[PDB]
């Protein structure tokens, strides 16, 4: 979108504690905005079901640091 | 050093002397690290060869210590600064430098008006010093529920021997205004090192 | 010379100037000192060095107080004020936003290094001292008020949150003021230089 | 041969190299610097532009660049880094034109072609202001005296600049009051409240002692007389076999050069500036002790420095032996004033002194040296942008955001100069973008989003608008509170557009032997 | 100048000076006896029950042994005996517990402990002294 | 430092003085001979005698002190 990651995402944070409402990156308008009314819209069943696989792996493999393997 | 070994003259030109600093940075307050509070080790600490010094205050261990690079010597300055403001403090303003120096210069580079970047850890300390103004939460001998006693008393608990802060909370208070000196700003406070104390077996 | 007169100018003035020797040591103890108030606090323990023992238990009761009847506004010692302050500074930087929410909080999470070193040194399990401190430490709390409806005191010699709000092992608003724009001030004193060279 | 094409692609290495790192300009960024030297050294090294005189880069094109750094100061008083800035900006356009293969000659010219109208874009962009105008004075002053170390002093150090210059100016339009009209004087002891601005001719030289004269009606002059004396300029047929050979030339030594100062003082001298050169005494130790018995100001072996001013401001000449009295070719005096202040430092001042006009002393005082160099160093900028002025009249930005004003602009001036330079010229037409983004370089992290955007920034403020490098955001550099007259970056490119262009034209290599 | 020493590193330098130390001289010390011998450079003997007397004799390690030469004083400075008990028993103390115990991490009651240790000396030695 | 310590350590020693004594073997009475010593001076020394020969010239030990 050409921004600042640095900058701009602690804008969305700051536009999280001052705004807070959907206020995010546009990449499509290259702003940040609540992008509801950006009108960039999903379902939140994928990001539900992002979570859902997001810790998960997560906290699945690093229950692995004790691996075995057979090529034998 | 790191990265760039084509100029001497300490130009590292960049994040290397830059994190060649923070790696001297890094380097020196891990002895405060390990001497911080009065659960500091206490550092031994060759002068010579068989010439050494017992040290847990990093300050004093810095005073031994010579600077070896302008990240080894603005903070053996500030540390002796803060020690030279007190001698409480001493640990406390090492470490804490080391970790805003990465953190400081990321932001001050990007310019964009590059004079107040690093007033965000300025206006924090304003921030904390009107807060750090604000606390009576702990920490109080301004007035204890026996005042002074007390305050002596829990002090006598913050350094207790025995059951010593029953006469020796009344004896800090008695110590207070043992002494009577001209002190200046309006101060009753009279210097406590000074009051007359005798040991008795 | 010996054989100089004596004149009362070198008296002294007292109610009475009278020879107690207490402990098998006499003193000249003088009651009623009349051109300043005076005190001598004796210390009776089994030895001196049991006297040497109080004597310094005495004086971190004494400058606490001094360093409190120097500036009434305080602290609790140790880096557990950060620990309210860091989250909140954090806190302070968030809604700034752009370079502000960094800074402010890249400072305050700088902060944290003190007090948990300082735990571990006493092996304090420095996840406890953050665990107990930042707990407190709320939006409920954001209040140091004067008073406890959260800790935000850390004893050093404990290295752990005690409930000591008294105790003289800590320190004043004055040096801590102090340290933290000293410690603000290594992240710009490196800085200065414009632009870099070398020499022949 | 590949020699001439290496040896300016390593001059255009070396010089170039430096003068990037020799970017962090200005600012409170990059992290300081001991130096441990070529040979050897510990060398704790700050601020660049000082760095830049301290820079001792030996390699043949590394030698212009210490040059081309002090010039600018010396042309301006302001720019020091800013000339570099630019010639590392100049050293790069040269390698594509050279990697397009451009010819260095007709490259070289492009450097004029780029010179000749680029000043006129910073004419254009040039904001005129009155050059004898207390305000402009003032004004212009003030932005640099504001960024100087003492911008307390300021208040009192710019018109103290703004008087030695409307005094030394010549009236109405002038390029006028050079630094070495002024005369910048410290004096020890005093305060910087105390620095001291005098329309007249102030030696900065330490008069002998003290309760001499302060008096009026002086006679200062430089004289190449000594004083003779038995064993001192005068004849002795007697070898020391003894200790009463020894002490009978000493009596009628001390005696007939006490006689001498009578002449000097009878001459009407409260002041003398002693020849340097000697016999075996000229003046002797007992001599000035005996000419100050007559309240004759001496200097034994006077500074060089203060022998030209007083032959510069008073039009001094050589003076008669003072048993032939004197010529009364002593420059014309009023005063001889011994000021003390703070207890601390002696000061000649010879006020009512032969002055074309011009010379004006500032008398620089502070309780400490590093006090007085505070605003000594500070009213210079004061002296210099007030001078920048006087010399050039204009109103410019400082910083080098008003360069890539020039550089929109000098480029379609190239695309219409539609010829080979119009592509060398362009080339560097853009390059000279880089300052404002490497000024911030040097510091941290996470890098990018400032650098490439400042240039655009001021795109995208096009020709009349830009981005304000020291206080950020987009508006016109020009007028800020921050600005320059417009002498300090046009010589910036003068200085650059040669000494680089100087590079094109080396070929191989040689060493005198 | 600046120095940074850390960890079991040197604790295990202190570990293995005085142990070392105390292995001989507590085959020396009391009736059961042996000798350190010293070899100088040149094949000279110096065969003795006090360590200290070798130590000197030869390069003292720092990090240990600097600080037991000075407890072997001090013993002897106070009494006027026991150089020699006092290195192997700190050497005792030295050897089993940091390592063990920072394996269980804690250099808190590993000092503590000495202070109670000492008192049961105390305890148990006045009874039955 | 460096040490050499316990049952390792006294090996050298009586690796050594057996190791020495049984040169001595060619001595101690007319079946045994006289031993040839020699010194810095080249003085050939014959004698049957322990001491002349142990005291003057040997190889390095810390038994032969």
């Amino acid at each position: 979108a050409g921004f600042d990651a640095t900058n701009i995402l602690n804008k969305l944070r700051a536009r999280h504690a001052q705004g807070g409402t959907w206020y995010g990156v546009d990449i499509n308008n290259e702003d940040i905005a609540d992008n509801f009314e950006a009108f960039v819209w999903e379902p939140a069943m994928v990001r539900i079901n992002a979570l859902t696989a997001a810790s998960e792996a997560a906290c699945l493999i690093v229950s692995v640091d004790e691996t075995i393997k057979n090529p034998r | 050093m790191e990265g760039p070994l084509s100029v001497f003259g300490d130009r590292s030109t960049g994040e290397t002397i830059r994190s060649q600093n923070v790696m001297a940075a890094a380097s020196i307050a891990n002895i405060v690290k390990s001497s911080l509070g009065p659960v500091g080790l206490d550092k031994m600490l060759v002068d010579d060869i068989g010439d050494v010094t017992i040290t847990n205050d990093g300050a004093t261990i810095l005073k031994l210590l010579e600077v070896e690079h302008p990240a080894a010597k603005v903070l053996c300055e500030l540390a002796d600064l803060q020690d030279k403001e007190v001698g409480d403090g001493t640990t406390s303003v090492v470490i804490i430098a080391a970790e805003l120096l990465k953190n400081a210069d990321e932001l001050v580079k990007q310019k964009i008006h590059p004079t107040s970047v690093i007033s965000g850890y300025r206006l924090a300390c304003k921030e904390a010093v009107r807060y750090i103004n604000e606390n009576l939460i702990v920490n109080t001998d301004e007035l204890g529920r026996d005042c002074l006693i007390n305050a002596a008393k829990t002090s006598m608990s913050s350094k207790i021997i025995g059951i010593n802060g029953d006469f020796f909370a009344n004896m800090v208070v008695d110590a207070v205004l043992a002494i009577k000196y001209t002190d200046i700003r309006g101060q009753p406070r009279y210097p406590v090192n000074s009051v007359n104390i005798l040991k008795a077996h | 010379e010996g054989e100089e007169t004596f004149e009362a100018a070198m008296l002294g003035q007292a109610e009475e100037v009278v020879q107690e020797r207490i402990c098998d040591d006499e003193l000249i103890l003088i009651k009623n000192t009349k051109a300043r108030t005076s005190a001598s606090i004796i210390l009776r323990g089994a030895n001196d060095f049991m006297c040497d023992e109080m004597e310094r238990s005495l004086h971190d009761a004494l400058c606490v107080v001094k360093r409190v009847l120097e500036s009434k506004s305080v602290v609790p010692g140790g880096g557990a004020v950060e620990a309210a302050l860091s989250i909140y500074l954090e806190n302070y930087a968030t809604s700034m936003g752009s370079r502000e929410q960094l800074a402010i909080a890249e400072f305050a999470r700088s902060l944290l290094v003190i007090p948990n070193t300082l735990a571990v040194n006493a092996a304090q399990d420095s996840t406890d001292l953050v665990a107990k401190l930042r707990a407190f430490h709320n939006e409920a709390q954001v209040n140091p008020e004067r008073k406890n409806l959260k800790w935000i005191g850390l004893d050093l010699s404990n290295g752990k949150p005690r409930d000591n709000k008294q105790a003289g092992v800590f320190e004043p608003t004055i040096v801590k003021v102090k340290s933290l724009k000293f410690a603000t001030e290594a992240a710009i004193t490196i800085l200065r230089i414009d632009d870099l060279i070398k020499l022949h | 041969r590949d020699k001439p094409a290496q040896i300016r692609f390593s001059n255009i290495s070396a010089a170039k190299a430096v003068a990037d790192a020799i970017r962090t300009s200005l600012g409170p960024k990059g992290m300081d610097k001991m130096i441990q030297d070529g040979k050897g050294d510990v060398t704790i090294t700050n601020d660049g532009a000082t760095i830049l005189k301290q820079m001792q880069v030996l390699h043949p094109a590394a030698r212009m660049l210490v040059e081309l750094s002090k010039a600018q100061d010396i042309e301006a008083g302001d720019g020091t880094t800013s000339v570099v800035i630019i010639a590392g900006s100049l050293l790069d356009s040269c390698t594509k034109l050279l990697q397009k293969g451009i010819h260095p000659t007709i490259i070289s010219e492009s450097f004029q072609k780029a010179l000749e109208k680029g000043i006129e874009i910073l004419t254009d962009m040039s904001r005129p202001v009155e050059l004898s105008d207390r305000e402009t004075l003032l004004n212009s002053a003030t932005t640099s005296l504001n960024s100087k170390v003492v911008s307390q002093y300021s208040s009192l150090l710019s018109p103290m600049s703004v008087n030695a210059v409307m005094k030394v100016i010549d009236p109405a339009t002038a390029t006028s009051v050079d630094l070495r009209d002024i005369k910048i004087v410290k004096k020890l002891g005093g305060t910087i409240d105390d620095c001291e601005l005098v329309e007249g001719l102030v030696l900065t030289q330490k008069v002998s002692n003290s309760g001499i004269t302060r008096v009026e009606k002086a006679k200062i002059g430089l004289i190449q007389f000594c004083l003779s004396a038995p064993k001192t300029d005068m004849d002795n047929q007697i070898v020391v076999s003894d200790y009463a050979q020894m002490d009978r030339v000493l009596r009628e030594e001390r005696a007939y050069i006490l006689n001498l100062v009578k002449q000097i003082k009878k001459t009407g001298c409260n002041v003398l500036l002693i020849q340097k050169s000697i016999l075996r005494d000229a003046l002797s130790d007992l001599a000035l002790h005996f000419l100050n018995k007559m309240k004759i100001m001496v200097i034994k072996d006077i500074e060089r420095e203060d022998i030209e001013f007083i032959c510069k401001t008073i039009g001094t000449k050589p003076v008669a032996h003072i048993d032939q009295f004197t010529a009364d070719m002593l420059g014309s005096a009023e005063l001889a004033e011994e000021v003390n202040l703070n207890g601390s430092g002696k000061l000649l001042k010879i006020t009512g002194c032969a002055s074309p006009g011009k010379t004006v002393t500032i008398v620089v005082r502070g309780s400490n040296k590093l006090v007085i160099e505070e605003a000594e160093r500070s009213i210079h900028d004061a002296l210099c942008v007030i001078r920048c002025l006087v010399k050039k009249r204009a109103l410019i930005a400082g910083g080098g955001a008003p360069e890539i004003e020039l550089a929109l602009r000098l480029t379609e001036y190239s695309r219409t100069l539609s010829g080979m330079e119009s592509y060398c010229v362009r080339a560097f037409a853009d390059a000279m973008e880089v300052i404002p983004s490497t000024l911030a370089e040097n510091a941290g992290l996470n890098p990018i989003s400032t650098v490439t955007e400042l240039r655009n920034r001021h795109a995208q403020g096009e020709k009349t608008a830009g981005i304000n490098v020291r206080k950020g955001g987009i508006s016109n550099i020009l007028e800020e509170l921050v600005v320059q007259p417009l002498l300090v970056s046009v010589s910036a490119l003068t200085l650059a557009t040669e000494t680089v262009r100087s590079i094109l034209k080396i070929d191989d290599v040689v060493n005198t032997r | 100048n600046t120095k940074r020493e850390s960890g079991r590193k040197v604790q295990s330098g202190n570990i293995n000076a005085a142990k070392t130390i105390a292995d001989i001289i507590r085959t020396c010390l009391g009736p059961k006896s042996m000798m350190k011998m010293l070899l100088d450079p040149m094949g000279g003997i110096v065969m003795t029950n006090d360590g200290n007397a070798i130590l000197r004799e030869i390069q003292v390690q720092h990090p240990a042994a600097k600080s037991m030469i000075e407890i072997s004083r001090t013993q002897d400075e106070e009494v006027g005996d026991g150089t020699t008990s006092v290195i192997i028993l700190a050497g005792e103390m030295l050897s089993v517990a940091e390592h063990f115990l920072e394996q269980q991490m804690h250099p808190t009651v590993v000092i503590s402990a000495y202070r109670k240790a000492l008192d049961d000396m105390i305890s148990t030695l006045k009874k039955i002294s | 430092a460096e040490v050499a310590r316990a049952q390792a350590a006294l090996a050298v020693n009586i690796s050594a003085a057996r190791g020495l004594q049984d040169v001595l073997r060619t001595n101690l009475g007319p079946k045994g001979t006289m031993k040839m010593l020699v010194s810095g001076a080249g003085d050939i020394k014959l004698t049957k005698d322990g001491n002349v020969l142990l005291h003057e010239m040997q190889i390095q030990h810390p038994t032969a002190s």
